[PDB]
């Protein structure tokens, strides 16, 4: 509408445009890892199933 | 050698899939050998999610889950070498004096 | 056919209901069929969001949940044939050769 | 106010008016595919209990 | 009776607190009867922000949040009749028939 | 067909009004149709002031506004075929060769 | 855009910051607790495995 | 003395590792003393997450597992004398009076 | 004292920096005191814009995010005393009982 | 090299266009090369209005946008050297000693 | 009743004084009346220059700003009868059918 | 003090100059005091030509521009006493009792 409207809009796009954006780097590693470990305790009761099947545990690949 | 195994000495399927990005590294005495005779008495297995900055390992004698969590690595799977995963021998480990710790 | 349940051969009630817009298809070995003195071993059952590009899919023995995400269908349900679901027989999939994937 | 003030604003609604709006399409149905893969996760756990009392798994419908 | 529990019958804090501008409404089978040896087996629940057109709810055995959305109501708490909020008794309510609805 | 829409799909009046003499063209995948159960995945809508010498135009998968500035067309309004507006197809049009432009 | 659009994001921005969240204190307590009874119950087990061995609970330390 | 027993008295190797973050102690009749001619005819053993508001304990002579729960300390280990734990001595308690409690 | 944690006690970079022209503080039990063995349990932490007429704070066991709007202070930072913050001490304060207020 | 990305890595079209006449440079730890089997793990970018005084940049591990605001180039693209932007390298940059700012 | 508002009901200055020889004239659901627990959902308000033949007139929910232009009065204030301007009630008038027009 | 600003605290310059025989004179909250760390919140602004029966003023946190039009006055410029200027303080002045006047 007229100039001053037009200088305050530019004066808050510019204040909306930079709201400290977080690092969202750490808090998704942490699932990454959390997925890994949880496989792994999971893993182990499979191969101490099949030792108590077959007094072994499995061959590699 | 080194992977996951497929199959059990009785000839079973080994009953477990691994996550959707995860590398997983597993060595036991003697080796891939399904001689229908042998067995083996121990295994040594280690997990990294291969974006993830840890790599978790545990071995037949063991309670907990050991882990390093170095930062460096961050796109590698646990077949690279630097990783220092727990290879072939050192299979048992019912101990650990230094390298890698989930206690307190 | 083809749905998910709505009570479990013990006559109780199947406890979980879906989310605001997602379909859901599911098939066994024996259908409908609750003649109180059967017993289905198996399942397969998929999903997908009626606005998604994803349709998702697990089977009683396997591990991970399988997708196949074909840009193409975004306004379907899988009651359509044109989705590529996991349909009466084929339940069981312990294995996946080229089709679907969820793993690296 | 003046016929120059009123050729800024007007450059001014102009650049104002096109700020690259983004595609939000992927942004969203993302979550509509993390809802379905949730709602599945969910459905087997209520699949493999109702298993561990019957011997069977559901009839369908 | 009818708001928002401040207290765990195990005589812990109930330690969530509504937002800024949203009216809550909560009933379960036993009241406010904090008598140390009764078990209250459900609940039902309400919540509208004042100035929303939207009241939503659930209950103790059913998944999925269920709406009404009446554009009438906009100045509105819970409290308030003309709502048509879940109140006292009704508390279950595993199924819903043709008054509010949060599925296709 | 073919004018700004009064009302969207869920019932709900557009609440957008044009400006006092701007003439305004928009289309979509199913027309009018407001048949309760479809789903238009996309516009494609342009404007033209009846004494400007811009034609405005812009589609869902795009960023930008498109103009083409034209000279001639000066008391014409976007339902005039010499406009070379977007019609009915090329409602996506997520690329643009070598007609309108905005870019530098 | 508009001073009223900038005044609506503003209006939206000052929702969306406070959702009411919640204390995840006594959530995660929880399962600090029941990893040391998990271990209590399990210890047993090795205590009273040792005795029908040796006649004897082991000596501390 | 008081803590967790790394062999027992045969010469083996305890077998038994604790989780990640919980202080334990343990106490019996004749100490540390490994004199490979003593009978240990009791225990007393307790744990506790140095994070956890709970201290969990044992002995030989009682079914359940006894837990005092006091939300005051919730940084400490077993070790501190403030959480109330069974030492040396009382090593049996066969009942409990009023102290510490896991009975309805 | 008093400021934005630069780094958490497991030696990582708190990853995170504030806007451009809003002033932080932030207090916790244990001060600045990094000494590797201690837990701060609890955190209280405000903000204010520089020009804005509003400070906000929060702490660690409440919902919401409180204010106090006062428009007597407009080119202040909380580092001031005449801010009315919540400083070192009252870092719970899971109550407000008549000073500052989000509610309705 | 040295441009915003048409393209992901999976594939799919970078959905981003810029505005009508701003210049934009982008730099990744491996450049252009859409090996099917890499990860960049971070970004640097920079904008310009051809006719601003102002080049506005970001970096991945950093909140805020940093300017310069040199009064002397008003006619440049970021491709030119003169404008003193964040080239390939020196691409996470956590940290801002004393060459650009946007904090207070 | 009927002019321009002084105060907001959180007690603020309306911060908005008219231009030198306007007339203005502004209804609101509910009056005067700053009761400090109402909601005014909507307005219609009104403006004249007194020396000019244009009363312009908008209401909460509609875009445009509507005029009659009746070349007969030409001295009068919005607060005159014979001036057709949009007093209490029809404080919405979403839709116009025959009186005041800005569209084409 | 007391005359238009040259240059505002950010070291540009204040872009604007007078007419070729207008006086102006200005007045904010700390002079002319450019110390880098301060803040203006207001200003009061007049302007008188030479020549001209009026001065003209106006403030921050007003709307109009207040006049007097004193035909006594015909030489002065806003420098001299005799001119009921707005001086130093009074800077604000939201509202105006029976001195200057504007409005009808």
């Amino acid at each position: 509408f007229t100039l001053i409207e037009l200088l305050i809009v530019v004066a808050i796009i510019g204040i909306l445009a930079a709201i400290a954006i977080p690092q969202f780097s750490a808090y998704r590693v942490k699932a990454y890892n959390s997925a890994a470990s949880s496989d792994l305790r999971n893993l182990k009761t499979a191969l101490e199933s099949a030792f108590a099947d077959d007094q072994t545990y499995p061959p590699e690949s | 050698a080194g992977k996951i195994p497929t199959t059990t000495m009785g000839g079973k399927d080994f009953t477990f899939k691994p996550s959707t990005n995860v590398s997983v590294s597993y060595f036991t005495t003697n080796g891939a050998t399904s001689t229908a005779g042998t067995v083996n008495t121990d295994y040594a297995v280690n997990t990294k999610n291969s974006s993830g900055n840890r790599v978790f390992t545990s071995t037949n004698n063991t309670s907990n889950i050991w882990y390093i969590e170095n930062d460096a690595w961050k796109g590698k799977a646990v077949s690279d070498s630097d990783v220092t995963a727990l290879g072939t021998g050192d299979v048992g480990k019912s101990d650990f004096s230094g390298t890698e710790w989930k206690s307190q």
